RNA sequence: UAAAUUAUGGUCAAUUGUUAGUAUUCAUAUUAAUUUUUUUAAAUGUUUUAUCAUUUUAUAAAGGUUUAUUUUUGAAAGAUUUUUUGUAUAAAAUUUUAGGAAUAGUUAAUAAUAAUUUAUAAUUUUGAUUAGAUUGUUUUGUUAAUGCUAUUAGAUGGGUGUGGAAAAAUAAAAAAAAUAAUUAAUAUAUAUCAAUAAUAAAUUAAAUUAAUCUAUUAGUCAGAAAUGGAUGCCAGCCGUUGCGGUAAUUUCUAUGCUUUUAAAUAU
């Protein structure tokens, strides 16, 4: 009528493998395809400015978290994880950091406001 | 919150991870006291090194660990400021001392990690000595010059546009690679001459010619100057 | 003889799939999975059987 | 017999072999190169091509047997210090050398393209290479260091200490006290030369 | 089979064993061959010793093998309705697939891919793919239509044999028509004034009385559609001079003037002395017969105000290329026949000239 | 042996190759793209492909339906994989002759690792292991010294009855603390006591 | 023998297995094999003349 | 990995190397029946339900499977399954419809044996040749009218004694004596 | 999508969508400039479609013909077979 | 195995019951003395079921609604159900 | 055309579409996940399964150290591996004579593999998108174009047939002396 | 109605309950489950367009169905100066209730017929129709094994009939006509039915990035393990024979002692 529990606790030993520790070659991503940050534009100044144009969306809404950024370096050198850290919504920070790699793309956040 | 519950990502370089309680309740039960023979200063006939590497205000600051506590094999996580290229970390003793495990920028250290040695490239006092002073300064340059033209390893330097301070590669800066390796971007040498902030700009000026000039830019520019005896197969489209 | 010659999950265990094509025509299925009503809960039969116990044939 | 059906004429193919076709060659479907060693794809590349086409396995080996002689004239003499706490050990050398010959004679590795390589990226100097094996089991006996790990026995207490790839520590098990010289480990010795 | 929880298709084939992080038994760092042997592994059941499915368990004889070797012949019959459907199918599939997007090549794909389904590729086909194949100016792929059909035993009526008598001659190959002729069109005749003219449909066509259906064994009641039944009827209509007067270019086109001289001749002595056999009424497989429409709602001749449009109704634009105004060769008197058989030679003459 | 049966030691291998690159129209623009952080690895699969009855004529060289595989470098090159890839991609095979040298055999005493062989850790120091019986351990490199004809294969092809075996059951039901013949253990004691050990 | 089907005890399943046993199924021979009784007896007093169209 | 034990389980996710990715349904549920009536007062005619009932078709114990192999199969070689049928003519009050009852076959693997059902068709018969009592063979076709797939391919043998009973002015054969069975006790006296 | 940016026609409309897709010559300009970019990567795209397309009948010529020779040589065979069995019958 | 002591859990291994009464019973001889039984009630499908079971448990402070479990057999006859904690 | 249209899971045309190369996996823990290449309609149901017209592989998307070769001092070997298994007769099928169409993610990873290039997505961001001018391209065409028939028969070996006889296997082909 | 060999081949079938005269698959066993425990989900605003309009965007609400559910290319794929084709809606098998009787807009012929065309009609005891229960023909568990025992979910009529196809009124995790984005897989605190967590449960330490967790039960007559103290056919124990009658190794309590260590107990 089975009251009593499994018969055996089957465990298996941790012994490290010399050849899993064995050095990895390494390259960087940022090596391969080096990083960097666009200037501001006259289109867009600021980082607040780019917030405010970044902003369409009713529930996208970016322009309120223009004091999480300290400035224009810290907005591209934000990804998503980090991102979230600040405590940022969800669906704000995507739209943020699309709009960030889209203005990286050559693309400007230059679109109509949807508000309305 | 839930997702608190979920255990982090274990890369290749690391053992075991003791999040379970399973995991965690054997060594709970070992206790550690330090005697003559376990105290880590009275063996730097070997490990001295390693005794110059601890941060001595520091792990006594945070940890209330002193250091004729420390053991040889001892298994705390303390601090230590690494005595060749200057960068704080947090590990322990044990690990120092059972096998090698130290800064894990000096692990990058020589130009690949498969072969510790084997380059046969110059260092970078003698190949690019021009970089030696825009290394920030802690006071370890003369370390950080002893490096391998070639080598990996992750450096910080003082922009030359805005005087700040950004990371990059030591071979990412000189732009020279071990035979055998992979090939870095054909600009990289450019590229990382400045911040990854102070970058574009400079490195926007040769397009702009190029399309002042032509009126037209196609990154192609470049593989055509190339083209201005190939041994090859029989076809059979005959 | 065992349960895991039970399990058909395995590919091993199960008579391949060409066969319904062999019966039918290759490529034959590409237009029964477009079909109007197609999974809920029936799909087009599909038949595989081994060709040796084939009743119209032997 | 003759009631039912007239007779299918496809079965003459049977008993006339004339009408057994086949209207394409093997690879003329465009797959002809697909044996690298067929003397059709040694026509076709020509012998330049095929060294461009296997420069790679030649390096691939000449890559084997320059770390091998690193390792060789590092840890020749076995027993010094090389290192802020580590030191010499022949048996790093030992176990790469087990990795080559697994790459080479092993059935589960078996990549056997490495030894049809040796007659030209084999250097003169490692032909003799169990001489050299031989020379170093000599250098391994030396006084000052433990019989067993080859660590030094005035500066380390136990075999393995501060040695990456040492056998005797594992990891929840125990440390070993330095083992002494005498007949045991010289013969033990005498025997690995043997 | 894909991306449900439990999805059974991604570990159907085989793969190395994976260790990026920790799995639950820390498979990072771990060397794992017990973990391997008697938990990863499939075991026949629970407790078992782990059952093995790798290359060595299967016998050596797998790869003793030909290929195709292990398939039987299969006998899928079909009904008739379903023949009629299947082979239209594959016909205007022959013709063409697609509308700019057909490769020459492809009227032999379909035909090889009907053999492969197990259909009898009949007369209507091979003549199809060779004319289709010609007159993409592709030659060898119609020889290899035509080394299919001998392959599978189809005897070439007629009309078939004319088909590749046109592609030997446009190919100038006089090595294959002999082989085709002396093979097939040996004992082809003339019509004389004993003979009946178009012979009658004398096929019975195929039954079975109840003792045959009930007592043969089921390969002896298999009909599939076979060519070589009707090949009698679909000869019936006396095309013979057709054959002769292909046959008398081909000699030409190949340059030996003995053999031309021949065949030439005979039909010329027959043309001249034997009466005019009767014309065979338009296949209804190779050209449709035409289907009764209103043309009222059809785009006008002047639909567009730029130019003018030709339409299903009537051809305004005139013809872009002129046509001879003749009815099919097969519809002329004898004298006529022979009048275009000088016509045809002369055109190879020009054609071999032109090479 | 040797002499007589020279072509039972393999000295010859499909070589490892370089594959040409199909050429990029969109030019130096992608080029950056196929040329990263990695090897990618790809072997093909499919209804000819991937069965093990057919194993070596699929890796056979000669055949050209024979399974393709191949392998991005980093730097962006490609090449034909290393025989070892190759049988990678197989379900793993278990190679051992015991006719005439004992191929090593899992589950034994020094093989297995300690949880599986008794249930308790046991430290696996190099000295005298009283449960092991052995009195001391060198630890040369397994196959270095040994000649090479000698090392056969292993078997793991059976069940490891200390540690797991099939269909369960308890031995004596009464009285109630016999279990299973796996679960052979020592008793925990009252509550642990932790003695401070460096001494 | 899941203790849900037909009847609480068991025996009961192997009596409505009886009723799809393959040896035992209705035919021209055997027949009404699930209720015998109800038609029992039941044509004794319904008197038919037999069909005769031939002398 | 349904074949590791409950204790040797790690990860739910995943299967580590091979074999069948298994979802366990869970067969010993304790599932009960609820009685809502009473044993005297139960809403149907012709049959009473007091207990679980077993569900599914050849899912059905004990398993009962079609079987292709069987006389029909054995003398033809069908298209589609079914689409050939050999049978007996039951019947004409239909113009051009022949009742035709067919005998097909079923498998019971569990006691490794078979069984012979039977099932009536409607076949057209235009022109009427079909007396009651032919042997006929069937074909599955366009659909002809509600309940009319079928149609006759061939007699393969004809009533002689029937036909020539018909000429005769008489019924193809004497209707049956009794009808369908009754619970009734019918009292009719002469 | 379609991208509306913010300078296209404005529509002056309370009934309906607050910004119509006309665009400024510039805009009209620079998007023939971009697509001209990605008409550069469609073309390799098929044709490597139709070169795929001839690969693929190809092959299956030589592979299904092949196949028609075993599988006519394997039905030639058993038919032989069975008219054999037919005699001794 | 004895399945049809168990209807009233109805294919579940623990209930839910609200008190009514505690009365006592005299188990089958030869066992003398006053076994307690409480009688209690619970719903299902809109259904209002008196269940009546063995109190083998201990009552506190007073409280309402105990957890119903089927065990053996016990000395008294007819009653199936055991009283796990109340709550 | 849908009344109330599933506002979510929007496409183009009806459904079901033309048929697209997508990878899609269930979604788990990170540690444990792999995609599927799969050759599926436009329109998906609930069940990936009820449009699925191939399985064209799995992608593990982890980066792997390699245990099952040898370890190689090469240095370019000892970089992780990334596995993924490709059928590719069903591909080129698909793609080639099927005419798909095909999302991203499966683009790089072809890509990766050398049966596709690059995709449009993949972008150093280093380099711009290039410029245009009709009258210096026409320039660099007139300066190279190649003759007329060299090209169509480029064309011809590239889209339509490869495979052509030489007059070689002609001669061998045609038939000999008793039938010729 | 003769043996066989050029010798282990064609790749593993293997059953573990301490019972109580005897007959009969029936309490206490193992495996699998429910009892059982927040490490895999997720928030609203779909989108263009020529402007009050018109293009794109087709199967998770419920009801309870066992002779039952069946279909095209005219949409897209799709290549091209205009017409171009044919194949489809049909069937066959497998179908449950302990004790069993009649069912019905109704069969077949005619035909773009007939709320009153013609006929000796159709379904049923080879189990119908109503009525109960129930989501149908690669999914599980046990097992040496023909078996037994599971498998969700998803197609619920018509009534200006649009559309290629009704699948058309919240409940995505399908990029939806300019490359939005791929340095991405993280989603905070909700749900539905799932998704097995005591992951070295105890001594030498984590080639980390140090983040989540402070983690315990049972027995103690038979059968591993007992003594005091109460109690006195009472109170109570009860998997089971049965125990409790002032000496209870079987109740209660205290203390020890026993266990082969993911728990007892219930189903
Ligand atoms: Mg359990
Ligand atoms: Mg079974
Ligand atoms: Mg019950
Ligand atoms: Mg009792
Ligand atoms: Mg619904
Ligand atoms: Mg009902
Ligand atoms: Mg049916
Ligand atoms: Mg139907
Ligand atoms: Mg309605
Ligand atoms: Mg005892
Ligand atoms: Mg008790
Ligand atoms: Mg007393
Ligand atoms: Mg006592
Ligand atoms: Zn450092
Ligand atoms: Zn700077
Ligand atoms: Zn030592």
């Amino acid at each position: 009528d089975q009251t009593y529990g499994p018969h055996k606790s089957y465990k298996y030993t941790y012994m490290p493998d010399p050849r899993k520790l064995a050095p990895i070659e390494t390259t960087q991503r940022s090596e391969i395809v080096p990083q960097s940050i666009r200037p501001p534009t006259s289109y867009v100044p600021n980082h607040e400015t780019f917030l405010e144009r970044a902003d369409i969306h009713r529930l996208r809404p970016t322009s309120d978290f223009k004091a999480s950024f300290k400035d224009w370096n810290d907005l591209f050198t934000c990804d998503k994880r980090q991102l979230r850290v600040r405590g940022i919504p969800r669906m704000t920070r995507d739209a943020i950091r699309t709009a960030v790699q889209a203005f990286q793309n050559g693309n400007p956040p230059e679109r109509f406001d949807t508000k309305e | 919150s839930r997702w608190s519950s979920v255990w982090p990502n274990m890369r290749y370089g690391s053992m075991f991870l003791s999040y379970s309680v399973g995991r965690k309740l054997p060594m709970k039960g070992v206790n550690w006291v330090t005697r003559d023979s376990n105290r880590l200063l009275n063996f730097s006939n070997r490990y001295s090194a390693v005794i110059s590497d601890i941060d001595v205000k520091r792990t006594e600051e945070e940890l209330n660990v002193a250091l004729s506590d420390i053991r040889w094999n001892d298994h705390r996580r303390i601090y230590w400021k690494c005595s060749f290229c200057g960068s704080s970390y947090r590990k322990n003793v044990s690990v120092r001392t059972k096998y090698h495990a130290g800064c894990n920028f000096c692990k990058k250290k020589y130009p690949s990690e498969v072969r510790g040695e084997q380059h046969g490239s110059p260092p970078v006092s003698q190949a690019a000595p021009e970089l030696t002073e825009q290394l920030v300064d802690n006071g370890k340059r003369d370390n950080l010059a002893t490096l391998a033209v070639t080598s990996k390893f992750y450096a910080e330097w003082t922009c030359r546009g805005c005087g700040g301070s950004y990371r990059s590669t030591i071979r990412s800066r000189t732009g020279q690679v071990e035979a055998g390796q992979c090939t870095l971007h054909p600009d990289i040498v450019a590229w990382s001459a400045y911040c990854p902030s102070c970058s574009w700009r400079p490195n926007m000026v040769p397009i702009a010619e190029e399309v002042s000039r032509s009126g037209q830019f196609l990154g192609l520019e470049r593989s055509m100057e190339e083209l201005g005896p190939i041994p090859r197969r029989k076809r059979l489209a005959c | 003889s065992f349960k895991y010659a039970t399990k058909l999950q395995h590919d091993e265990m199960r008579q391949p799939y060409y066969i319904h094509e062999k019966r039918y025509g290759i490529f034959s299925n590409e237009r029964n999975i477009a079909k109007a009503r197609r999974g809920l809960p029936f799909i087009t039969p599909l038949y595989t059987k081994h060709m040796n116990l084939w009743d119209t044939d032997t | 017999l003759y009631k039912g059906i007239p007779r299918p004429a496809i079965t003459n193919l049977h008993y006339e072999p004339a009408w057994r076709y086949t209207l394409y060659q093997a690879g003329a479907h465009g797959a002809q190169l697909s044996n690298p060693r067929s003397p059709f794809t040694a026509k076709v590349l020509g012998d330049e091509l095929m060294q461009v086409r296997d420069i790679k396995s030649v390096e691939h080996c000449k890559a084997w047997f320059d770390r091998l002689q690193y390792l060789i004239n590092l840890h020749y003499e076995a027993v010094g210090d090389i290192g802020e706490f580590k030191s010499r050990h022949t048996r790093h050398v030992h176990e790469f050398f087990v990795a080559f010959h697994d790459a080479l004679s092993s059935l589960d590795f078996r990549d056997t393209y490495l030894f049809d390589q040796f007659k030209a990226v084999r250097p003169p100097e490692l032909s003799d290479l169990f001489g050299i094996f031989l020379e170093m089991e000599a250098n391994y006996v030396h006084e000052d260091y433990c019989p067993r790990c080859s660590l030094p026995y005035s500066t380390t207490r136990y075999c393995g200490e501060g040695d990456v790839d040492t056998p005797f520590r594992k990891h929840r098990g125990r440390w070993a006290p330095h083992q002494k010289w005498g007949r045991e480990w010289y013969d033990v010795v005498a025997r690995r030369a043997e | 089979k894909v991306d449900s929880f439990h999805a059974n298709t991604q570990y159907q084939h085989a793969w190395p064993l994976l260790s990026h992080d920790d799995l639950g038994n820390s498979d990072q760092s771990n060397n794992t061959k017990n973990i391997m042997y008697s938990m990863y592994m499939p075991k026949r059941n629970k407790g078992t010793a782990p059952w093995f499915r790798g290359a060595d368990t299967y016998s050596v004889k797998y790869c003793e093998q030909g290929r195709y070797e292990y398939q039987r012949y299969l006998m899928i019959n079909r009904f008739p309705s379903e023949y009629k459907k299947h082979f239209l199918s594959f016909l205007s599939n022959i013709r063409m697939s697609s509308g700019s997007a057909t490769i020459p090549q492809e009227a032999l794909h379909w035909l090889l891919r009907m053999i492969v389904d197990n259909f009898n590729p009949q007369h209507v086909h091979y003549i199809a793919a060779m004319k289709t194949l010609q007159s993409a100016g592709e030659l060898d792929m119609a020889r290899d239509v035509w080394k299919i059909m001998e392959r599978q035993q189809t005897w070439p009526c007629t009309a078939t044999i004319c088909a590749y008598l046109d592609v030997c001659v446009e190919a100038g190959e006089k090595t294959w028509a002999m082989e085709a002729w002396n093979r097939y069109c040996t004992e082809l005749k003339f019509l004389e004034p004993g003979e009946v003219d178009p012979k009658p449909i004398s096929r019975v066509p195929f039954s079975l009385t109840r003792e045959e259906l009930l007592y043969l064994p089921k390969w002896k009641k298999h009909f599939d559609h076979d060519p070589n039944l009707d090949v009698m009827d679909l000869n019936r209509f006396n095309r013979t001079r057709e054959v002769y007067l292909r046959m008398a270019q081909v000699m030409l086109a190949g340059g030996e003037r003995n053999a031309f001289q021949h065949f030439f001749t005979k039909l010329e002595e027959a043309m001249l002395n034997k009466p005019t056999p009767v014309p065979e009424p338009p296949n209804p497989h190779l050209v449709r017969r035409p289907r009764w429409a209103p043309y009222e709602h059809c785009k006008s001749v002047h639909h567009s105000p730029w130019r003018l449009q030709n339409n299903g109704r009537a051809l305004a634009l005139g013809p872009p290329v002129t046509i001879e105004d003749e009815m099919q060769s097969r519809f002329f008197s004898n004298d006529q026949f022979l009048v275009h058989s000088v016509k045809e030679v002369l055109r190879i003459v020009l054609q071999e000239h032109k090479r | 042996y040797r002499r007589m049966f020279p072509e039972m030691i393999g000295r010859t291998g499909e070589p490892v190759q370089q594959y040409g690159q199909m050429p990029i129209w969109a030019g130096p623009h992608r080029q950056h793209a196929n040329k990263s952080e990695h090897n990618w690895m790809f072997a093909e699969i499919g209804v000819n492909v991937g069965h093990e009855a057919l194993k070596k004529l699929e890796l056979d060289p000669t055949n050209e339906k024979r399974r393709r595989f191949v392998i991005r470098q980093p730097d962006g090159t490609l090449r034909s994989a290393k025989m070892s890839e190759m049988r990678a991609w197989y379900w793993k095979e278990e190679w051992a002759d015991f006719r005439f040298w004992a191929p090593q055999m899992e589950w034994g005493i020094e093989n297995t690792p300690s949880q599986e062989q008794y249930q308790e850790h046991v430290p696996d120091t190099t000295d005298a292991d009283f449960r092991k019986q052995r009195r001391i351990q060198s630890r040369p490199v397994k196959w270095f010294y040994e000649s090479h004809y000698t090392r056969t294969g292993s078997f793991a092809g059976f069940q490891p009855l200390r540690f797991m075996q099939r269909r369960t059951e308890r031995e004596v039901r009464w009285p109630d603390v016999i279990n299973a013949a796996v679960q052979i253990q020592k008793r925990k004691p009252a509550a642990y006591i932790f003695k401070a050990i460096p001494e | 023998i899941a203790h849900w089907y037909c009847g609480h005890k068991f025996r009961h399943r192997f009596m409505r297995d009886k009723r799809f046993h393959p040896s035992l199924q209705a035919s021209h021979d055997a027949r009404n094999r699930f209720s015998k009784r109800r038609h029992f007896k039941t044509n004794r007093w319904n008197y038919q003349q037999a069909y005769r169209d031939m002398p | 990995p349904w074949w590791n034990f409950q204790t040797e389980h790690r990860q739910r996710c995943v299967l580590m190397y091979g074999g069948a990715r298994t979802k366990n349904t869970h067969n010993a549920n304790h599932r009960v029946f609820i009685k809502k009536y009473k044993r005297n007062a139960f809403p149907n005619r012709t049959r009473h339900h007091w207990a679980v009932s077993m569900t599914g078709v050849l899912s059905q114990r004990p398993r009962r499977m079609p079987w292709p192999y069987d006389l029909t199969s054995l003398i033809f070689n069908q298209p589609r399954q079914g689409s050939d049928k050999i049978g007996y003519v039951v019947g004409t009050s239909m113009l051009k419809t022949a009742v035709v009852a067919t005998n097909h076959m079923v498998y019971y693997p569990k006691f490794n044996q078979r069984v012979s059902r039977t099932k009536r068709f409607f076949a057209h018969d235009e022109d009427l040749a079909c007396v009651e009592g032919d042997l006929v063979h069937i074909k599955q076709c366009r659909k002809i009218s509600k309940y009319k797939h079928y149609y006759v391919f061939s007699i393969l043998e004809p009533n002689v004694e029937g036909r020539e009973r018909l000429k005769l002015g008489l019924k193809a054969v004497p209707p049956p004596l009794f009808g369908y069975p009754v619970s009734r006790r019918i009292v009719k006296l002469n | 999508r379609q991208i509306r940016p913010y300078y296209n026609l404005p529509s002056k409309s309370e009934h309906g969508r607050k910004m119509t897709g006309f665009l400024t010559p510039y805009r009209h300009w620079m998007w023939k400039q971009n697509e001209l970019w990605r008409n550069v990567h469609e073309a390799q795209f098929e044709h490597l479609r139709r070169v795929y397309k001839r690969q693929w009948l190809e092959s299956f010529r030589v592979n299904a013909d092949e196949y028609i020779y075993k599988y006519n040589i394997t039905k030639a065979a058993q038919l032989a077979q069975w008219e054999c069995e037919m005699k001794e019958q | 195995l004895f399945f049809l002591r168990m209807w009233f859990l109805y294919g579940c291994c623990l209930r839910f019951v609200l008190f009514v009464l505690c009365y006592y019973m005299s188990p089958r001889l030869p066992s003398s003395g006053n076994r307690r039984v409480l009688y209690a009630v619970f719903y299902l499908y809109n259904f209002v079921w008196m269940l009546r079971c063995f109190f083998c448990c201990f009552i506190g402070l007073v409280m309402s609604l105990f957890i119903i479990e089927g065990g053996g057999f016990v000395d008294l006859p007819g009653v199936k159900y055991y009283t796990r904690i109340v709550s | 055309a849908r009344a109330v249209i599933k506002r979510r899971s929007p496409q183009l045309w009806g459904a079901p579409g033309a048929p697209i190369i997508r990878m899609r996996g269930h979604h788990v823990v990170w540690k444990f996940q792999s995609y599927d290449l799969v050759v599926e309609h436009t329109h998906k149901r609930r069940n990936s399964d009820i449009r699925l017209l191939h399985y064209l592989g799995k992608h593990c998307p982890h980066p792997q150290k390699s245990l099952w070769s040898p370890d190689t001092p090469v240095a370019q070997d000892r970089h992780l591996f990334m596995l993924t298994t490709v059928d590719i007769d069903a591909f080129k099928y698909w793609f080639g004579v099927k005419r798909c169409r095909l999302s991203m993610k499966p683009w790089a990873l072809l890509a990766k593999a050398g049966l596709l290039p690059p995709s449009l997505t993949q972008n150093s961001k280093i380099m711009p998108k290039p410029l245009f001018d009709k009258e210096s391209l026409m320039r660099y065409y007139l300066a190279n174009r190649k003759d007329e028939d060299v090209m169509a028969r480029e064309k011809y070996l590239n889209y339509e047939n490869s495979m052509v006889k030489t007059e070689e296997e002609r001669a061998a082909e045609r038939p000999v002396a008793p039938y010729l």
